RNA sequence: GGGAUUGCUGACUGAUAGUGCAAACAGUACUGUGAAGGAACUAAUGAAACUGGGCUAUAAGUGCGCAUUCCACCAAUACGUGAGCAUUCGCGCAUUACCAUUCUCCAGAGGAUUUAAAUGCACAAACCUAUAUGCCUUUUGGCAUAUGAUUACACUUCGUUA
């Protein structure tokens, strides 16, 4: 291909594909044409679009050890293909087929075979391209569900200017005067509340 | 051609390449070991003698909760 | 000509030039104008550029209107136009506000205003 | 609307005016260029009779110095331009005629005017 | 430096800008007449965004001592920072104004209303409700008996300003008498205009009027005036007197009473051309409309006015002169010339579709029946049922269809869509039923198929009847005669009975019973066959509707 | 005049060119006390100088992505979105496989040539910002008068009901 990538126009002005991943698909040019794979990957880049495909475009890759000299392993591996040059097989005939972005009933657009007849039995399933679920190994330590998460605690109906909500606690009360549940013994502790005491037992005894 | 308008216009240059100190920022950071450059901290006190006092109301507190322990809420949430 | 003549001028005219462009909005301008002075040599190419420097004096005028005496710069000329025309009380009524390009003479036309108003 | 007209990068140079040539030549129909003959304005006293009348004759230009002026541009059909007033009917509305202005014709300097009668350009003097 | 400084910088600020900024840096050093000259000084600075039209090139004096060179456009816009800075110092000075409208006068509080009037007609602040009422306070508590405070020029600012700003106010109630105590003896031509211009959009002072009339009558003329308030003091008559003569426009006539000020005022018009406006002239055209006031050659004038600027007028305008010189009945053969030619000319020819149908009208009921006028009603009609998608009423295709029926207009595929759209309106709040007429009429101008519209006239024709507050009129009986002719319903004919026994018609409608008594249930029940036999209308087809109920008839209708 | 978006704008340039800069960080590294000056560097291909050795001695197809026009839903007044290589001597991208046979000087060093493309250059289009008469103008202002030193006043009226 052309080795600028930034001087290509942006193509896929809509995101429509109608290459899906985990399809049969025929290989229209290249080293090996006439051959059938399935897509393990579409790499969806708008200038430069790659597909890789199941056992074809295979090349010998040099996977470097880290190392100045010629320490490396070698893996073949599927090089990818160019987006356009791969076709849908279509399930009858074994010849790729050109796929159209039909509307179904219900508002939906499904990937149908090109006919003038296109309904029911024409659509060409699309997998779906999410899956990674945390929602299974969930309720570990340092989580909290979701219905416990949206409680509504929040209310404005409090919160109005209380001035004398003090209760006299030495600095507990500097807080809400300044506006406040409880503040941590511990805290309190920090700032020392025993240097002048100790003088005062002191001088009493 | 004011001063405060002058120096607006240094920083709003210097918002432009900014994040993690590149370039000229690296020598540039080591001046302060060599003017005695105050960092940003908050003042307790005053020298009256010599001797430094720090005033007792400018001692810092933390108003910690009363219990953070078995707190129904926890810092992350379910997906 | 008048804009390339300004342009035109010696540095001890072009600093009198910008010291009257600074304070002419300080002193009473009643009938004073600047001049400019371009002498011209008949043995030609030399057409030098100058100002006519305005005199002025500090003369402490009694105001007939509110009892008391003023002082504020002013020339020759506007002298003669006030002390001619009326006075102090006279110039201040019936020069309005416009003609008078000047700080002072603004600020005392407004004290004789509002004390001869209050007077009524 | 692509009407790219570039209005900017247009000098007009300024041309110089020759105009010591205005009074002195004229050109005929046929294109000649004719001048008064010179030695006759005063000293008249120290001449003979031949030589004076001799003298009130006009004569062509040398056809180089003509060729020069030619190419130049010069094309003055008269002496002095015939005022456009002085037609009957074409009057001025509130002149009772107009001012003449009896022109001059010195001009020559090193720095601004003439580059005709130069033969250099010389740099001006200190600008103060 | 000082206050007086100050005043006189307000007052010559020469951009809004610079009033801004000496308004925000002295708020502390202001006084009453800093903020009133601020006030003053504000409608005075705002500018318009590139659509300012020259009028330099229309008049040899520049000024009437007073006038913008450039008016503007129909619909032009403000600059946007102008109108952004026009608007926060206006919040500004709302702010800035009740701590000092304690010291006005009547003059300050007349001055800063109708200023703010001046801001609401331009778009800027468009509410003024925040703080009102401390002006209306000190401009009216110091003026109760017409007091030592000023007067004359106040009423006519204060009275403009509240025609500006509206606010539904109690001292109309009050103001009804020093008003009309002093016109004759403190009011200029511009004021008279100004107040009766206020009068009349707060629609209040009915005895005001003629001894108004005779006041700037007895001024040495109406020549002192300019032609937009000439314009506004028709539309001011019109809108207080018109709709009043009119509803207890091409029946109505003037009164004597009025007639010498209007002409006063059309030669004053006539007079002061080249400089004169496309919306003055609409005004004009239509105050006269309304009047029913036909002058000799003030219509050739303002028609020549409008034809002098017409590149430079929108469609709104064209569409207002057209009308009011189609109900007015005139022909100005220039402008229906130039107009057929400029919108023949446009290739995409859509506007609004209000417009389309004036434009439809006024070439259908004036003597128009040229080629190029075929061709532009067949035009605009096109372009109108291509876009009849509006919910708004049935009148603009009332006088759409009031123009293609003065045409004979037969292109089947216009008027199957306008019956559409007539029939899919008409189920909704249809006001009248002349409003329906008039597309009756239009689709029985040339051939048509639209019963599914017919039987629906014939459930609101029923519906009115059942409803039992109408007119009742001949144009009840011209309702039921169109979906009479095409329908066949046999419920129409209590309406032919009962309208016809308290008929206050003699001819031309009693035929039309006559000819409908075919379709419907009544049989021959008609004292008026004789009569109309007696006065032969021959409108209808009445000689082959006569062959079943009175034979006499049939002979007739036709000889 | 100036500041930003768009250009189915360019017989403008194509990495010693075009801005000083097409680049991870160019007004950068670096130079100078300072004001100030101010670089080089795209991706492949790999010319010459240079230095060692040897020798001599078929102007086509096929796929994708859009743009134009048809259609049917449209805000219904300039297109708003959507099936379709349906349509166009359109545009951009991708792709096209030969099989010997030794009489070709070789190896390095170097970065020219060739190919590719504006984020460079010049403008253009809307958008925003910035008194009248006559004299001299010269991409625009200097000079007398007049609504005039004054806190005051005309105008964008939507009309339609035979
Ligand atoms: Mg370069
Ligand atoms: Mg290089
Ligand atoms: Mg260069
Ligand atoms: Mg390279
Ligand atoms: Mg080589």
């Amino acid at each position: 291909p052309q080795a600028l990538y930034r001087s290509i126009q942006p193509m896929f002005k809509t995101n429509r594909w109608r290459i899906c991943r985990d399809d049969l698909v025929y290989i229209l040019s290249g080293p090996d044409k006439g051959k059938t794979g399935k897509v393990l990957e579409i790499i969806k880049d708008t200038r430069t679009p790659q597909v890789i495909v199941e056992g074809r475009n295979l090349r010998k890759k040099k996977v470097k050890t880290g190392t100045g000299p010629d320490d490396f392993f070698v893996v073949t591996m599927e090089a990818p293909l160019h987006y356009s040059q791969v076709q849908l097989v279509d399930p009858q005939t074994g010849k790729p087929m050109r796929v159209i972005f039909a509307y179904t009933a219900d508002g939906t657009k499904v990937r149908s075979r090109k006919v003038p007849n296109p309904s029911t039995a024409d659509i060409i399933a699309t997998p779906s391209e999410e899956d990674p679920d945390p929602r299974v190994g969930l309720t570990g330590p340092k989580d909290t569900s979701a219905s416990l998460a949206r409680q509504a605690t929040y209310t404005p109906s409090a919160g109005f200017p209380f001035r004398v909500r003090n209760l006299e606690r030495i600095w507990a009360e500097l807080q809400p005067d300044a506006d406040x549940x409880x503040x941590x013994x511990x805290x309190x502790x920090x700032x020392x509340x025993x240097x002048x005491x100790x003088x005062x037992x002191x001088x009493x005894x | 051609i004011g001063r405060e308008a002058v120096v607006d216009l240094i920083q709003q240059s210097a918002a432009k390449q900014s994040g993690i100190r590149k370039g000229w920022q690296v020598k540039a950071a080591t001046w302060v070991k060599r003017v005695h450059v105050d960092r940003g901290d908050v003042k307790v006190g005053r020298l009256e003698g010599g001797e430094f006092q720090v005033l007792p109301h400018l001692r810092p507190r933390y108003f910690v909760p009363a219990d953070l322990d078995k707190f129904q809420l926890k810092p992350y949430v379910e997906v | 000509n008048v804009r390339q003549l300004i342009s035109r001028l010696i540095p001890p005219a072009r600093k009198q030039f910008e010291h009257l462009q600074a304070h002419r909005r300080d002193v009473v301008w009643g009938d004073t104008q600047i001049t400019l002075r371009v002498r011209q040599y008949p043995k030609s190419k030399d057409e030098r550029v100058s100002l006519v420097l305005p005199n002025w004096h500090r003369v402490r005028l009694w105001s007939e209107a509110l009892g008391r005496k003023v002082e504020l710069v002013m020339t020759k000329d506007t002298l003669r136009h006030i002390e001619d025309m009326g006075g102090l009380d006279a110039y201040l009524i019936k020069t309005p506000e416009s003609r008078l390009k000047s700080n002072p003479a603004s600020a005392v036309k407004w004290e004789v205003m509002s004390a001869l108003r209050r007077r009524e | 609307p692509q009407i790219h007209a570039h209005d900017k990068y247009k000098k007009e140079n300024p041309q110089p005016a020759n105009s010591f040539l205005l009074g002195r030549f004229v050109t005929d129909r046929n294109g000649i260029i004719w001048h008064r003959q010179a030695n006759y304005r005063h000293a008249r006293h120290a001449k003979s009779a031949s030589q004076l009348t001799r003298l009130k004759r006009w004569k062509p230009l040398a056809p180089a110095f003509a060729a020069k002026l030619r190419k130049l541009g010069f094309s003055e059909r008269y002496w002095a331009a015939p005022d456009p007033q002085d037609v009957p009917g074409f009057h001025s509305p509130r002149g009772r005629v107009e001012r003449p202005r009896r022109s001059a014709v010195p001009d020559m300097d090193h720095t601004t005017g003439e580059p005709a009668l130069r033969q250099s350009w010389q740099p001006p003097n200190r600008q103060r | 430096t000082t206050y007086t400084q100050l005043l006189a910088s307000i007052r010559a600020a020469k951009s809004l800008k610079r009033l801004e900024h000496l308004v925000d840096t002295y708020a502390d050093r202001f006084d009453a007449v800093h903020v009133a000259a601020a006030v003053a000084r504000l409608p005075h600075l705002l500018k318009y965004r590139e659509a300012d039209l020259v009028d330099m090139s229309a008049s040899a004096v520049v000024l009437p001592s007073g006038m913008t060179r450039t008016r503007r456009k129909h619909g032009a816009q403000l600059r946007s920072g102008s109108a952004e800075v026009a608007a926060r110092l206006a919040a500004r000075v709302d702010a800035m104004l009740p701590q000092h409208v304690a010291h006005f006068f009547p003059r300050q509080a007349a001055c800063s209303i109708w200023a703010f009037g001046e801001l609401r007609r331009h778009g800027v602040i468009e509410r003024m409700d925040s703080l009102p009422q401390v002006l209306m306070s000190v401009t009216r508590g110091n003026l109760q008996p017409l007091r030592v405070h000023a007067a004359g020029v106040d009423f006519a600012q204060l009275l403009h300003g509240l025609a500006k700003l509206g606010h539904n106010d109690e001292p109309l109630l009050d103001a009804l008498l020093p008003l009309v105590t002093e016109r004759l003896g403190s009011m200029q031509q511009r004021e008279l205009q100004m107040t009766v211009w206020a009068l009349a959009t707060l629609r209040r002072a009915t005895p005001e009027l003629l001894d108004e009339v005779a006041q700037q009558l007895l001024s040495t003329s109406t020549a002192f005036l300019l032609p937009s308030a000439c314009a506004s003091v028709f539309w001011s008559y019109a809108k207080t007197e018109g709709l009043a003569r009119l509803s207890p426009r091409r029946r109505a006539r003037v009164a004597a009473a009025r007639v010498k000020l209007f002409d006063s005022l059309a030669a004053t018009m006539m007079a002061q051309a080249l400089l004169l406006a496309p919306q003055d002239v609409a005004t004009t055209l239509w105050a006269c409309s309304v009047l029913g006031y036909h002058h000799s050659q003030l219509p050739a004038v303002l028609g020549d006015a409008v034809l002098r600027a017409l590149p430079n007028c929108s469609d709104a305008e064209v569409a207002s002169v057209l009308e009011s010189l189609a109900h007015l009945g005139y022909h100005h053969a220039p402008l229906m010339d130039a107009v057929a030619a400029g919108i023949l000319a446009e290739p995409v020819v859509s506007t609004e579709p209000v417009n389309i149908a004036r434009v439809l009208y006024a070439y259908g009921v004036l003597a128009r029946r040229g080629p190029r006028d075929l061709q532009l009603v067949g035009t605009l009609a096109e372009a109108l049922v291509r876009r009849l998608a509006r919910v708004e009423r049935l009148d603009t295709v009332a006088l759409a269809c009031r123009g293609l029926g003065a045409f004979a207009y037969d292109d089947q595929a216009v008027l199957a869509q306008v019956a559409a759209r007539t029939e899919q309106l008409l189920q909704t709040s249809t006001t009248g039923l002349e409003q329906l007429q008039a597309v009756l009429r239009c689709l029985d101008a040339g051939g048509c198929s639209y019963f599914q519209l017919a039987v629906a006239a014939a459930r609101m024709l029923d519906d009115r009847l059942r409803a039992g507050a109408c007119r009742s009129a001949p144009l009840a009986v011209e309702v039921l005669y169109y979906s009479a002719r095409q329908g066949v319903x046999x419920x129409x004919x209590x309406x032919x009975x009962x309208x016809x026994x308290x008929x206050x018609x003699x001819x031309x409608x009693x035929x039309x019973x006559x000819x409908x008594x075919x379709x419907x249930x009544x049989x021959x029940x008609x004292x008026x066959x004789x009569x109309x036999x007696x006065x032969x209308x021959x409108x209808x087809x009445x000689x082959x509707x006569x062959x079943x109920x009175x034979x006499x008839x049939x002979x007739x209708x036709x000889x």
